[PDB]
């Protein structure tokens, strides 16, 4: 499952380069780092390709983090019944920047 | 084998006359001047090609450790210290020397000194040898005198101070930072190196320490020659040696041989062979306490120098030997050298504080069987984890001669337990 | 305040846990009975242990 | 108490810093004869989630939850339990609490 | 064991004049301001005069050295060859315990002090005159087992020769020391196997030879006699 | 001396095997909650004697 | 002014060639275990908990403490010194000293003023292994009569002498020393006597353990409770550096805090 | 209200340093806390104490103070400099030394 959420992040950075920042797996899970202009036609994509289809939303949370300059991190946990994989989408939030 | 002609410890047991104009007639005191009128350099050159190696323990190259003395005064002053501390548990030999043969000790002091640019030498002796100390005080007064030591010494043109002290009962002052400590009026405690001796030794000088047998050894070599000396024993293991005879043999005594003798022939030459027959031998403890001891099989073809005992797995040290017999416990035997090196650790650091202490314990309850036969493999763990990992080499000492009983005599811990439970 | 409990010993190095059956006692410490005054207290369990001075053994 | 008599409490503060609640207060002081022992010893039992911490932290076994499950007061401050309170308990049902102690014993 | 001076302690000590001669004559073999280097010579002379060490005697020659009290309570802590309590008036027994004099039967040799002496070492015996302890090598193994009774060496031991050893001491006799089995000094058991022309030259070897001349061996050390001689101080 | 059979945590009853008991325990009360009896912690205004708190000595003019 | 390239783990740093290891890896962020060095104390060498591995030299692992860069025999062509700390060598160094630091050390961690601020605790937490091996009766050590500030459990004393030093080196006093040898070894006042001295209170900080701790303080509280505000003393014109440790309206302690221009690290009593 | 951003010192009763790395951006007490008279609790009215931020850099801990309008006080660390020992050990054994080393 390492190889294989390696390869399935290059797939989304390769298809989505611009919504994309960067990719980590670490401890088994795949997190995807994006813009917050692309995020939403980010996760539409994943929602939809059929390599990647994350058609369950398991939650959105934020993480506060006061010592950064965009103190925010909202946080997208997306679950694919018919693949059998989970991905994170992590985007950088401003005080007071609507998303 | 080795003759009279060439030992160079001539009245060892002191049955000859001992005054100064005795050891005059036996060579002693003989051209001094000439010797030290061909200089530093030739001195030390002749002490490397003669191949002689430390006699304290280690067998470093003797000549070599001269060379590390600075060439020039920088303002601190010089200085050789003779290590006499001679406390290690089987270790003899150089009692013989300070108080039967100590014109020997004298001269190498005088020689030794100016190869390395000393106007003082110390000898640290052990307070234990009351009367040893007695007896070579006689002599160092003999050899002021006439003339031997002082403002001309030996009319060579060098003035040099020959002084004797005496320590207070510890074994530890044998190791040479250890010494400077308890000279200088401290409690005998080692000092990591660097700084090393030959920069910052005796009063933070340099300083060169050297055992007993070592120095007296010197003269000889200088007078009859380098090549004589290395003409005796092994390539690499070269001169005589005087060893120590000791435990379970028919006739034990300290004699003088000749380096890489087999052990067979030393035994029974001058040993008078094992108690009760060659097949009676159990076990040797081959240079001290501190070597690892060596079972009857090993001792069958082992030849008595550096790189004999240790292609055994052991080490040759002081070159005194404990011979067990078949009646013997050794399991008993390598404990109480346990309780022997807890009892004189300097506790200044941990492992060797703490760890003696622990290894003595252990061992004592292997001895009675009251052990789990598990706690063998962790005992040999704890030796591990003090063996390298202290100031001074008196930590791997303590080691060592559990190591190799574990090594060499595993079935007869285990059947102890056995025989216990 | 009187101690709880006193135990007269012939050792100088006692040992305490609370005299309690598989672990229902206290942490077990080694404690020295100077030979000036002649007993000790446990830190745990304020048990006084007592030299016998007549008998004392040194190990 | 110990055997002895003597309070088993030493006042380490283990129990103060595991409870989850914030539900333990400690003060402390040399008593007269220089022992380590408590002044204060309060639990608020409004606090308290009954979880066990306490007495899985404590290295003496000094306080335990016992096996009584029923003291509905009438007033709040009546469950603001202070050590002497405490005492009392452990005083009435050391039998029981030392009984279960042994039994599960083997499993702690 | 803990190194703890003795609870009953003397009010003073004082060096009798020709010990405190002579420790000034030691403290000229060190250099400028190295003079504390001879506090173990000293302390040893102190414990020599008075047959044990005492903290009057420590904090005696601490002044004399101008060291630290501590700093000298530690050399004499540190030196187990230090008594910090009284011992035998006439005579301590040290009995060496270690491998080779105890595979020799030293063992059995301390069971005799324990049946003549006392039961415990460092412990005095009835009379208050005789002690013993057991220590560690000797350096004397070829001829174990072995002991040291003053300052000298009793060597090649018996249970029987021990125990007879004992009953001299005990009657005010000093025996002669050395080898009791008849050795000369550390050669084989009868005779040298080497160097052997040379017997004869001597009665009796370095140690042996010097006892009996002066019979100091469990003498109270007063300091008057040995000549105080410095041939060092020439040299400059 | 009751509660563990009562409530099944022992089996055998305290007539057969009756508990340990050390010297320094003391009886069993019941709840006391509605009566005089009930404890109260030592400020409380039920008490009658609150116990004054405080945690430095006042300086007192001479 | 000739700074030396040396490689510590992974980091290559340029130091002050008089720098021991230590010193070195500090410089370049990297936590050294140690009980008997202190900044400013003299070298001691004697805990043997900093040992680290020397590559290339001697298979014994080196004291950090003692080593001076400029003693590290050059890499070949002149390449840096290695020095490794995260080695297997080293792991198993450590393990073995903090066994032998806790054989003889007696199970007092509840009723210690150390508990939960203590450099042995922290240690063994992080260096040592989570079990033990050692089955024999530990060492049992009497107390010492120091005077009102300073209370002893010297069974808890790990030998590593900081007391000493500072006593000698700093307040320049000749009261502490350590008597006997081997694990028999006191550290002790001369006489048993009260040590007189106006900044011995400082040797409360410097025990790494709870051998000597403050006798005012004991058993008020513990260090997770304590607020900590970072203040100036006003009991003398020196304005030395402290910290001031509170439970909710009361001070419960004074601490010195490092000022390396006014105090150093030190405060009077 | 007035903050502290300041680098907390190194515990003196410990020779770590891993708890001397970061900033903070504190909210001391603003007023007296008091007794409660029942259990003798330490009261308080301020919760706003309850706050202790963490930051990596005293700019990060200025910047914060400014971008939420609080009034602050910066307080400098004081490092500790390295004690460098040009003999290193052996200073213990310097021919010059004032006295003998204790070990
Ligand atoms: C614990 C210990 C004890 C030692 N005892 C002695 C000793 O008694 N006599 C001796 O000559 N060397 C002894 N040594 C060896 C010295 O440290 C040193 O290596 C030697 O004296 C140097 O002299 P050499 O090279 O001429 O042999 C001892 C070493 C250690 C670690
Ligand atoms: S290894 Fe033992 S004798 Fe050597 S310094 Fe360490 S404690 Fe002292
Ligand atoms: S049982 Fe109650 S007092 Fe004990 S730790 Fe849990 S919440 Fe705290
Ligand atoms: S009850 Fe136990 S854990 Fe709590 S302070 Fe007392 S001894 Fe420590
Ligand atoms: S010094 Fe540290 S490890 Fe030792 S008992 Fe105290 S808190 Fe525990
Ligand atoms: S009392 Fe403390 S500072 Fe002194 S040597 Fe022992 S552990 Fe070190
Ligand atoms: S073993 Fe006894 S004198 Fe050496
Ligand atoms: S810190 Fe280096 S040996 Fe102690
Ligand atoms: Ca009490
Ligand atoms: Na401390
Ligand atoms: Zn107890």
């Amino acid at each position: 499952s390492d190889e294989a959420l390696l390869e399935l992040a290059e797939h989304i950075a390769l298809r989505r380069e611009n919504d994309v920042i960067s990719t980590q797996v670490a401890f088994g899970e795949l997190t995807v780092n994006a813009t917050l202009s692309g995020v939403i036609g980010l996760i539409e994509f994943l929602r939809n390709d059929p390599n990647c289809r994350f058609s369950t939303l398991i939650d959105i949370t934020a993480v506060d983090n006061p010592a950064r300059p965009a103190r925010f991190d909202v946080v997208y946990h997306l679950l694919s019944m018919y693949q059998n994989q989970r991905i994170r989408v992590k985007v950088q939030v401003r005080e007071d920047e609507l998303v | 084998m080795l003759n009279d002609q060439d030992r160079i410890f001539t009245n060892l047991y002191g049955m000859g006359d001992r005054s100064l104009a005795g050891a005059k007639k036996r060579g002693h005191w003989d051209g001094t001047a000439a010797i030290i009128q061909r200089g530093r350099d030739k001195i030390i050159d002749e002490m490397k090609a003669s191949g002689l190696r430390g006699r304290g323990g280690a067998g470093f190259p003797t000549g070599m450790k001269w060379s590390f003395m600075p060439k020039e005064s920088d303002g601190r002053p010089s200085y050789l210290v003779i290590n006499a501390d001679e406390s290690e548990p089987a270790t003899c030999k150089d009692r013989e020397i300070m108080r039967h043969d100590p014109h020997t000790l004298i001269e190498g002091a005088l020689i030794a000194s100016f190869a390395m640019g000393a106007h003082a030498a110390y000898i640290y002796i052990r307070g234990e040898f009351i009367r040893e100390r007695e007896a070579l005080q006689a002599a160092i007064d003999e050899c002021y005198d006439a003339g031997l030591l002082g403002r001309n010494a030996a009319g060579s043109g060098w003035d040099f101070d020959l002084y004797l002290h005496h320590g207070a009962g510890a074994y530890i002052c044998g190791e040479e930072t250890a010494l400077l400590e308890s000279l200088e009026g401290k409690k005998g405690m080692p000092r990591m190196k660097p700084p090393f001796p030959a920069g910052a030794g005796l009063y933070g000088c340099p300083t060169t320490v050297n055992n007993v047998e070592s120095i007296a050894v010197v003269p000889t070599i200088l007078r009859r020659g380098a090549e004589w000396f290395a003409s005796f024993g092994r390539p690499n293991n070269a001169g005589v040696k005087l060893f120590g005879l000791t435990g379970h043999v028919n006739t034990p005594c300290v004699v003088e041989e000749a380096m890489s003798i087999p052990m067979r022939e030393l035994i029974e030459k001058h040993g008078g062979g094992i108690r009760g027959g060659w097949k009676n031998l159990k076990a040797v403890i081959p240079g001290g306490a501190s070597c690892p001891v060596l079972t009857a099989e090993q001792c069958e073809n082992a030849i008595m120098d550096y790189d004999g005992m240790r292609e055994l797995r052991s080490s040759f040290g002081t070159a005194c030997m404990i011979v067990m017999d078949q009646s013997t416990d050794v399991v008993k035997a390598i404990w109480r050298l346990s309780k022997f090196f807890k009892h004189e650790s300097c506790g200044q650091c941990t492992p060797c504080r703490e760890g003696t202490g622990w290894m003595m314990r252990v061992m004592e309850r292997l001895v009675r069987g009251d052990a789990e036969v598990e706690e063998i493999d962790m005992l040999f763990d704890v030796t591990k984890q003090v063996e390298g990992h202290t100031i001074c080499a008196l930590g791997d000492a303590a080691a060592w001669p559990i190591q190799g009983l574990i090594r060499n005599f595993r079935e007869e811990i285990e059947d102890r337990i056995k025989a216990k439970r | 305040i009187p101690a709880p409990e006193i135990q007269t010993v012939t050792s100088w190095k006692v040992a305490c846990d609370g005299d309690e059956a598989r672990g229902l006692g206290h942490p077990r410490v080694w404690l020295a009975i100077p030979r000036d005054t002649g007993w000790v207290e446990c830190g745990y369990c304020d048990k006084r242990f007592v030299i016998d001075r007549e008998h004392a053994h040194d190990d | 108490r110990y055997p002895n008599g003597e309070e088993r409490c030493i006042a380490c503060k283990l129990c103060e810093a595991v409870c989850p609640a914030q539900a333990i207060t400690i003060d402390a002081e040399p008593r007269e004869d220089g022992s380590r022992r408590t002044t204060r010893y309060d639990i608020d039992m409004t606090k308290c989630i009954y979880c066990g911490f306490c007495q899985e932290a404590c290295p003496v076994d000094a306080i335990v939850e016992g096996p009584n499950f029923e003291y509905a007061t009438e007033t709040r401050e009546e469950l603001f339990y202070d050590k002497q309170k405490l005492l009392a308990n452990g005083e009435r049902w050391e039998a029981e609490i030392a009984r279960n102690l042994q039994l599960d014993a083997p499993y702690r | 064991m803990l190194r703890r001076l003795s609870p009953i302690q003397p009010d003073s000590f004082e060096f009798t004049p020709a010990n405190l001669e002579w420790a000034r004559a030691q403290m000229t073999k060190y250099p400028e301001g190295r003079q504390q280097s001879a506090i173990i010579p000293v302390l040893w002379r102190a414990q020599e005069q008075e047959g044990w060490l005492s903290r009057p005697a420590i904090e005696y020659c601490a002044d004399l050295l101008g060291m630290p009290y501590i700093r000298a309570l530690e050399v004499a802590t540190f030196y187990f060859m230090f008594q910090l309590q009284p011992v035998g008036s006439v005579a301590h027994i040290q009995i060496c315990g270690t491998t080779t004099c105890m595979i020799c039967g030293a063992e059995d040799l301390i069971r005799v002090c324990k049946e003549k002496i006392a039961p415990e070492p460092h412990a005095l015996s009835a009379d208050g005159r005789f002690s013993w302890e057991e220590v560690e090598c000797l350096g004397a193994c070829t001829n174990a087992p072995m002991a040291q009774i003053g300052k000298d060496f009793y060597e090649d031991l018996t249970v029987e020769k021990l125990a007879a050893l004992i009953d001299r001491f005990a009657a005010g006799e000093v025996p002669v020391p050395g080898p009791q089995n008849g050795r000369f000094s550390a050669e084989a058991l009868g005779g040298p196997t080497a160097l052997a022309d040379l017997k004869g030259g001597e009665a009796h070897n370095a140690s042996v030879a010097r006892a009996l001349r002066l019979g100091d061996s469990i003498k109270r050390i007063d300091g008057t006699e040995v000549p105080i001689t410095t041939p060092w101080l020439a040299t400059q | 001396e009751w509660h563990g059979w009562l409530h099944h945590t022992y089996k055998e009853p305290p007539t057969a095997a009756p508990l340990a008991h050390k010297p320094w325990e003391k009886p069993h009360e019941p709840n006391l909650t509605g009566s005089s009896g009930a404890y109260h912690p030592a400020g409380s205004l039920y008490r009658a004697q609150p116990v004054e708190r405080r945690d430095y000595d006042a300086w007192q003019p001479e | 002014a000739d700074l030396r390239k040396i490689k510590i783990d992974d980091t290559i740093i340029e130091v002050d060639p008089n720098m021991t290891l230590i010193q070195a890896c500090e410089m370049a962020g990297i936590e050294v275990p140690r009980f008997c060095y202190h900044e400013r104390l003299s070298i001691a060498g004697n805990c043997r908990m900093c040992l680290v591995e020397v590559v290339g030299g001697p298979p014994k692992p080196a004291a950090s403490c003692a080593m001076q860069v400029k003693d590290l025999r050059p890499g070949p062509e002149g390449a840096p010194s290695e020095i490794r700390t995260n080695s297997p060598m080293v792991k198993k160094a450590r393990e073995g000293v903090m066994e032998f630091l806790l054989i003889n050390h007696p199970l007092d961690c509840p009723i210690c003023d150390q508990g939960g601020e203590c450099d042995l605790q922290d240690q063994a937490m992080a260096y040592g292994v989570d079990f033990s091996r050692y089955r024999e009766p530990k060492r049992a050590t009497e107390d010492l009569n120091l005077g009102p500030l300073v209370e002893t459990h010297m069974t808890r004393c790990i030998s590593c002498t900081r007391c000493v030093r500072f006593t000698t080196e700093v307040a320049g006093i000749t009261q502490m020393g350590q008597t006997g040898r081997g694990e028999d070894s006191e550290i002790t006042s001369y006489l048993n006597q009260t040590l007189e001295s106006n900044m011995q209170g400082n040797i409360i900080d410097l025990c790494p353990v709870g051998a000597l701790v403050s006798k005012p303080y004991a058993f008020t509280a513990r260090p997770w409770e304590l607020t900590k505000t970072e203040s100036i003393d006003v009991m003398d014109a020196l304005g030395s550096s402290i910290r001031i440790d509170t439970k909710g309206r009361e001070v419960m302690r004074i601490l010195p805090r490092n000022h390396d221009g006014v105090n150093e690290e030190w405060i009077s009593d | 209200m007035r903050v502290r951003i300041y680098k907390p010192a190194r515990n003196a009763m410990q020779s770590g340093t891993a708890r001397t790395r970061n900033w903070v951006l504190d909210f001391p007490p603003a007023d007296p806390r008091a007794i409660d008279p029942l259990m003798g609790w330490t009261s308080s009215d301020d919760t706003q104490s309850q706050v202790r931020l963490r930051f990596e850099t005293r700019k990060q801990a200025e910047d914060y103070a400014r971008e939420h309008g609080l009034d602050y006080e910066v307080i400098e660390p004081h490092t500790r400099a390295a004690n460098i020992r040009p003999r290193g050990y052996g200073e213990n054994f310097a021919s010059d030394r004032r006295a003998p080393w204790t070990h």
